[PDB]
């Protein structure tokens, strides 16, 4: 696309000193221009994807809530459509990371991926992005993105049940469908059966791990428990 | 508050 | 410009949200196009403008300081020319929006000014401004460049000595002329007598003011006094 | 460190 004078070796370099500089929106162009030259990725450049277009996407969500809130203040005098228009500009903005995002999965990185921890750490990614779609849909679309979530998001689950340990850390990071349960899917009991299951059985692995192994674990198996201190 | 999520990698 | 659709007080409307949402690039250029408008600004829409181009070019200066230093380990194997294009690329985005500022006040800001809080708000923009272009600066134009700063801060000194009070916080606000002479004039016994005498001419006159106006002065006052005890 | 310049109004 826009990178196609530079090599795929420069594309990675720059891609990891933008994350030193914090310059995040450069991050995801290196690294959508890295994708577009035709080849597979690696376990550390797959990383340096999923990093920079979070902390993009991060950034889009927190101000659409901060508007969304003045919108809504707003109805329970009227300062005119200032506020309902520049909330959909915003809005639209991270509509469009969305779909840069969903595209490149589709074309075509998801169908070349045959490895089991490639391919799940693509099948979740796509239901994290249409999560965060869901979140700002309100029209007929909207159940049609809520069961395009769920449906990646549970091929990944069989992949990893049958394929991974229950303590490697792209499986227990099931935290994310969780959440789209008791947040999107109005469905807060599946929510806790699923965060205790998925606790209860790498708990009765750790024995097996050594000691940098074991402290990757624990750091995600932290967030299960302070999801069911919040739920319950 | 809203529930969390999981971490960049990094 | 970009803006010339839509009315000046929705423009200002939209930044005073976006400071909220805290999307300052966008605060930014809705400040440029209610400039272009033709106007003078108030005292509020002034501090809107100097709030929105600050947190910009904040996030540049401390980007392009993380690269510099990389650039700089590489020289006391060898990576490639890959530091010195990226760095030499936020480096040039940096200038571009020091250059778009300064042509605001040069077209028409500064010589539509005649009171003395606008006059010498926008000269110590100007000398702002030209003091970040000198800290990337190293060619022929660097010696030029330290002296349009130093002669735009003079001037609003020579005003505000002789129409303000002491303890005017926008007077206060000289503490940036002594950490031009501190960093960039080379000049450390300047800097010291600057902050001494400006610390002590306001405290002689503290008695003068109610609750809120001391409170606001004794703010800045305290910056004068954390460089004097860094710098000696 | 650097020295202290002044600071953002609001």
């Amino acid at each position: 696309g826009a990178m196609g004078s530079m090599e795929r070796a420069s594309l990675i370099q720059k891609a990891k000193l933008a994350e030193q500089a914090e310059r995040y929106e450069d991050m995801a162009a290196f690294m959508k221009g890295a994708v577009e030259k035709g080849e597979e990725l690696s376990c550390e450049e797959r990383n340096l994807l999923s990093v920079a277009y979070k902390n993009v996407v991060g950034g889009q969500r927190a101000a659409w809530r901060v508007l969304s809130s003045i919108e809504q203040k707003s109805n329970e005098e009227e300062k005119g459509p200032e506020v309902r228009e520049y909330r959909e500009k915003v809005e639209t903005e991270l509509q469009g990371v969305c779909d840069t995002v969903l595209g490149l999965l589709d074309s075509h990185l998801i169908k070349e991926a045959g490895d089991a921890e490639s391919r799940v750490f693509y099948l979740k990614m796509k239901g994290d992005y249409y999560r965060y779609l869901a979140e700002v849909a309100t029209g007929d679309d909207k159940k049609r993105i809520i069961d395009s979530a769920r449906s990646a998001y549970q091929e990944a689950m069989d992949i990893s049940k049958k394929e991974m340990p229950p303590t490697n850390p792209i499986r227990l990071g099931a935290l994310n469908f969780s959440v789209f349960h008791y947040e999107i899917a109005n469905s807060p009991e599946e929510a806790i059966s699923l965060a205790k299951t998925t606790f209860d059985e790498a708990m009765a692995d750790l024995h097996t791990l050594s000691e940098d192994s074991y402290k990757d674990s624990t750091l995600i198996m932290q967030l299960l428990r302070d999801n069911l201190t919040l739920w319950t | 508050d809203r529930s969390s999520s999981a971490p960049n990698v990094h």
